[PDB]
């Protein structure tokens, strides 16, 4: 249940010594590697071309944060904090009140997408499938304020990404 | 590598930081075909270590 | 209680309990509790001026052998006039067993260094200067090792804030990384999350 | 021989191009010229093999 | 419904422009401000009132599991259409 | 389960860089051993503790 | 139920052992085909 | 009311390791000006050195001026060796943080702080 | 039968184990008369080192003595007993038979607080 | 995969191995993106009797440590637990 690397006594026939010895005068584990980098040297390489190539992914992805919709463009978030609490990094900030019809509806929904650790907490313990983490991870800026979401922004990339997010939350929700 | 980062993506969505092994068993079960492509790395990953 | 309940191990815990009585008997002029969990884990409760005696019994008596030192910790518990809780995980390799050697001090006491006994220490209570300002008397090379150079305070007391005191930032007027008072943008939230039902009446203290 | 294949499929990775023209299209905008089966094409103009 | 203040400025569905003597207005100056132009309380508005044929109904927003948790709304009021506290929809008893 | 998993543990000689290389090699051979082992003796069931 | 399961007959057999599999000449070979080299070229 | 001391037996060995501390450092303010090539003057740092020390002079218990001695003679170990860099020095000298209101009246101006 | 290495880097191979073993254990008694008989480290460490000391005169071989003072390689077992009498060497001066220093204060050891 | 022969020979032999039986680029092989739905399987506690929570309750069968020596014969010098059975050398490949 154990083995022991590295416990050979080498063989001290004339055979062996003299195998060692043209091994020591004429590279041949030398040239032995050289012959393993020239074998990868005649493959085809595991380059993509990216952009026009992607990263193969998988609908559990957790990349760009969305708020979701119904089906009749009422939007699910019922304000009820629970991915706020739950966030590990403190990233959401929730303010709520009725609105003119009496829903439950939040007034501030901010994302810090800096302070966001996309674990996908937020996404599991909604209980609406509201805040959603979708599949785009190509959103780089070049302002840090930009990666600071309002309600605005992450109902638009519901918006934006909803074609997306329906089918990735449709082919993984049976193991959620 | 590369490819055991897919494994984790698939099986979390993350390629590092899965936060996938919990305090009661595991987030969510395996996705359908995950142990197919997990037997195909490892039948071949022997000679990568052999010619590393 | 099959499924979902972790399955009870009764002889390693007759076994710890034998031999926390075999440590507390040997060495009765330091032991002053011995206790075993219900997960089956023994700590020794000693007085701080037998951390040698105590440390160099169970690294080389033939019945303990606990030849490494896994763990040295601090817990700072301010509702005692003895705040710090000084912890060694101990790992015996020959008895596949571990042991824990939990003792106490303030502020101001000194601790003696282990690093006669284990070398391993010597970070690690060096650690404990740093984060918890628990002095440690005759260590080689006592200093910090896990803040900033400047750095006042001792960050894992309790009674030290999360963020810190001071923050940092390049200041171009001066040409260089300087330290300010610490201003959130967003303050960090604090939760109260403790439920006002009681949750495990095992636990339950006697009241007033 | 098998590199009379090479070359052969080389010249109709020039020719499925849709001529010169385009295999110098897509090798300077894409650095890749290999051909595949259309797939589709969106609203914009994107095209999928 | 999106509407515009005096100083040229989207109002958001929650309701917040900036004022005019506001100076956080110079943050969208040569920039855009991104308010979004589906007001949810326009588009649960334009729902039709469902007639259902019982006393008390159930709503789970549509698509079983993939909507909110299932809630029974009770249709004994005349006087007021039943309305999902979750997603909006609002149901009438037929008779 | 690494109890009912069956692998051999490398053992060096000497303590130098070269026996910890080549501890570091065999226990990648070994986890594909034990990887040959957990797909093949994957059970079905709950993924969570049904404590909820 | 469906569920993520290996093949009824479990999976194929893995590889996992070390395989550095012996090539090339002997030491007396290889310093043969060197001493025949030179003697060539002497000549 | 009986406790184990650190260093020192009494108060007086205590100052002597206070003395004996300022001692060494009023010694190190010139190489540490030269070194990190400070733009203070070295009577600035000795000012400075001085006003660290006179901070803690209402201290009348051994064991709390022990350890001001120990973590006084570690900050001169990380000068000594350069450890601190010239922004860990210069932390002393508080020069972008803009003087605070002292009276009454300013602090009753700028907010709501005492 | 001389054992070629002990497996254990910085551990040197005994050539005498039997004769080893017998001064460390006789040792360790001698050091250990110089306890108090009340003592429980004089009492159990004599009846552990009693016990060792008679398999060590029951067994000629050095494998079946390794197999049953069961405690590794008997270099390891020699270097226990060295660690035994450097132990008890300072049990001596520490003198831990003797009762308890200090009573901790009244809640030193209440958890949950 | 797309090699020629000259050259997957070429790289066999410079290899040393038959590289064409693992390739590390991956193909057909490995499993489609879609899926079929799964039904996962529910655990032990979805039974709709038999089933009281006392009666399967981990985190209240938890006790408090129990104090073995509290500071308020010939009987045998014990260990923490046996002592650690010796390693067998492995069957499957020792270096031996
Ligand atoms: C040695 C000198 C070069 C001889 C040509 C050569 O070796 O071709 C590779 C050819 C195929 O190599 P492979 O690694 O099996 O690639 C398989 C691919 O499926 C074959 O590749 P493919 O199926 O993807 O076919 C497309 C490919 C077809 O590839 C070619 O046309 C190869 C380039 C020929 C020049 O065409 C291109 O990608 C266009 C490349 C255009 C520029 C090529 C560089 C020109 C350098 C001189 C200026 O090699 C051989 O047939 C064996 C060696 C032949 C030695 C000849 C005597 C010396
Ligand atoms: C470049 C700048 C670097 C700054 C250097 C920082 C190092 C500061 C180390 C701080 C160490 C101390 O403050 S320990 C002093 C505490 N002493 C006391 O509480 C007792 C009172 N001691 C004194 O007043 C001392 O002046 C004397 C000389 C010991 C006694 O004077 P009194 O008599 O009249
Ligand atoms: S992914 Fe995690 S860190 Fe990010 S907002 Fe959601 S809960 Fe917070
Ligand atoms: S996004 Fe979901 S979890 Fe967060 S407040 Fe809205 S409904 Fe609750
Ligand atoms: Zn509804």
């Amino acid at each position: 249940t154990y083995k022991y690397v590295n416990l050979r006594e080498p063989s001290m026939d004339m055979k062996s010594v003299t195998d060692r010895a043209a091994q020591t005068l004429l590279w041949t584990e030398l040239i032995r590697g050289l012959g393993m980098t020239l074998s990868y040297l005649f493959r085809e390489p595991a380059t993509i071309n990216y952009p026009f190539e992607k990263g193969p992914l998988s609908p559990r992805f957790r990349g760009e944060h969305a708020l979701r919709r119904y089906p009749s463009g009422e939007e699910r978030c019922i304000a009820c904090k629970l991915c706020e609490a739950v966030c590990p990094a403190q990233a959401i900030t929730i303010e709520a009140e009725p609105r003119a019809d009496g829903s439950r509806r939040t007034t501030r929904y901010d994302i810090d997408m800096t302070k966001c650790i996309y674990c996908g907490f937020c996404q599991e313990a909604c209980p609406v499938d509201a805040i959603v983490e979708g599949p785009n991870f190509e959103f780089s800026t070049e302002t840090h304020e930009e990666l600071l979401y309002n309600k605005e922004k992450l109902l638009n990339n519901g918006d934006k990404w909803e074609a997306e997010i329906a089918a990735n939350i449709q082919a993984d929700y049976l193991y959620r | 590598r590369e490819k055991m980062f897919e494994f984790y993506e698939r099986v979390s969505g993350a390629r590092m930081h899965a936060a996938y092994v919990r305090p009661g068993g595991v987030h969510q079960d395996l996705p359908l075909g995950l142990m197919d492509d997990i037997y195909e790395f490892s039948k071949n990953f022997s000679l990568r270590i052999d010619e590393l | 209680t099959r499924p979902t309940v972790r399955p009870r191990n009764d002889v390693a815990h007759k076994q710890l309990s034998a031999f926390g009585e075999y440590v507390a008997e040997i060495l009765p002029k330091y032991v002053q509790q011995v206790q075993v969990s219900c997960f089956s884990e023994l700590e020794i409760c000693i007085h701080p001026d037998g951390v040698i005696p105590v440390l160099t019994f169970l690294r080389d008596h033939s019945n303990a052998q606990f030849k490494s030192l896994a763990d040295l910790t601090a817990v700072d518990i301010p509702t005692r006039q003895n705040r710090f809780e000084i912890v060694y995980n101990l790992l015996s390799l020959r008895f596949n067993s571990r042991i824990r050697v939990k003792t106490y001090t303030d502020e101001l006491t000194p601790v003696e260094s282990s690093v006669s006994v284990y070398k391993a220490a010597n970070w690690y209570e060096r650690e404990i200067w740093d984060m918890f300002g628990v002095f440690f008397a005759n260590h080689p090379d006592l200093r910090r090792i896990l803040t900033d150079y400047g750095f006042e305070g001792h960050p894992f007391r309790k009674d030290f804030p999360l963020s810190g005191y001071v923050e940092l930032r390049y200041d171009d007027e001066v040409k260089r990384v300087v330290a300010e008072p610490v201003e959130l943008a967003q303050e960090f939230r604090k939760f109260d999350l403790n439920s006002p039902w009681e949750a495990f009446p095992a636990y339950r203290q006697p009241p007033e | 021989m098998e590199l009379l294949q090479v070359l052969k499929r080389g010249l109709q990775q020039v020719s499925g191009h849709g001529g010169l023209r385009g295999y110098l299209r897509v090798l300077f905008r894409a650095n890749d010229v290999r051909v595949g089966t259309l797939v589709g094409e969106d609203k914009y103009g994107n095209k999928y093999y | 419904g999106v509407r515009t203040s005096p100083t040229g400025e989207k109002v958001t569905h929650t309701g917040q422009v900036y004022d005019d003597e506001d100076y956080r207005r110079v943050r969208f100056v040569g920039r855009q401000k991104e308010v979004n132009e589906n007001f949810a309380i326009d588009l649960i508005a334009e729902q039709p009132v469902s007639q259902v044929g019982s006393r008390v109904i159930s709503c789970d927003g549509g698509g079983g599991a993939l909507g909110h948790p299932r809630v029974y709304i009770n249709l004994d009021k005349e006087t007021k259409t039943g309305t999902c506290g979750y997603c909006g929809l609002q149901f009438r008893q037929q008779h | 389960v690494y109890d009912q998993v069956e692998f051999d543990v490398p053992i060096g000689s000497r303590g130098d860089c070269y026996d910890r290389y080549l501890c570091r090699v065999e226990e990648m051979r070994q986890s594909i051993r034990i990887i040959s082992q957990c797909l093949n003796k994957m059970p079905p069931g709950e993924i969570k503790v049904d404590d909820a | 139920v469906k569920q993520d399961m290996p093949p009824v007959g479990g999976y194929g057999p893995i590889d996992y052992k070390r395989n550095l599999p012996r090539r090339g000449l002997s030491g007396y070979s290889m310093f043969a085909v060197g001493i025949g080299a030179l003697l060539f070229g002497y000549w | 009311t009986s406790v184990k001391p650190i260093f020192s037996r009494d108060m007086n060995e205590a100052k002597r390791r206070v003395r004996e501390l300022y001692r060494a450092w009023y010694r190190e303010v010139p190489n540490t000006v030269h070194l990190f090539q400070l733009d203070i003057s070295v009577k600035q740092g000795r000012d400075k050195v001085r006003e660290m020390f006179k901070k803690n002079a209402h201290v009348t218990d051994p064991r709390v001026v022990d350890l001001l001695v120990i973590k006084g003679k570690m900050e001169l170990e990380e000068t000594i060796n350069v450890w601190k860099q010239r922004t860990h020095v210069m932390r002393f000298f508080h020069e972008t943080e803009a003087p605070r209101p002292k009276d009454f009246l300013s602090k009753f101006y700028v907010g709501h702080d005492p | 039968l001389l054992k070629k290495t002990t497996g254990l880097v910085g551990l040197a191979v005994c050539e005498t184990p039997h004769e080893r073993l017998k001064i460390l254990y006789t040792k360790i008694l001698d050091v250990l008369g110089h306890i108090p008989k009340n003592a429980a480290y004089r009492k159990y460490t004599e009846q552990i080192t009693n016990e060792k000391l008679s398999i060590v005169k029951a067994e000629p071989d050095v494998k079946k003595l390794e197999e049953q003072l069961q405690g590794g390689q008997i270099e390891e077992v020699i270097l226990q007993a060295e660690n035994e009498l450097s132990l008890a060497r300072k049990m001596i001066q520490w003198k831990p038979w003797e009762p308890l220093v200090e009573e901790p204060p009244a809640s030193q050891w209440k958890w949950p607080i | 995969a797309s090699a020629t022969r000259l050259i997957q020979g070429l790289r066999n032999w410079a290899s040393g191995r038959d590289l064409q039986a693992k390739l590390q680029l991956r193909y057909q092989e490995i499993s489609k993106r879609t899926q079929p739905p799964p039904k996962l399987p529910v655990g032990p506690s979805h039974r709709l009797s038999n089933n009281y929570y006392c009666a399967r309750d981990g985190r209240r069968e938890a006790m408090p440590p129990s104090i073995v020596m509290s500071s308020q014969s010939e009987k045998k010098a014990v260990s923490p637990a046996p002592p650690i059975k010796r390693w067998e050398l492995s069957q499957d490949e020792p270096y031996l």
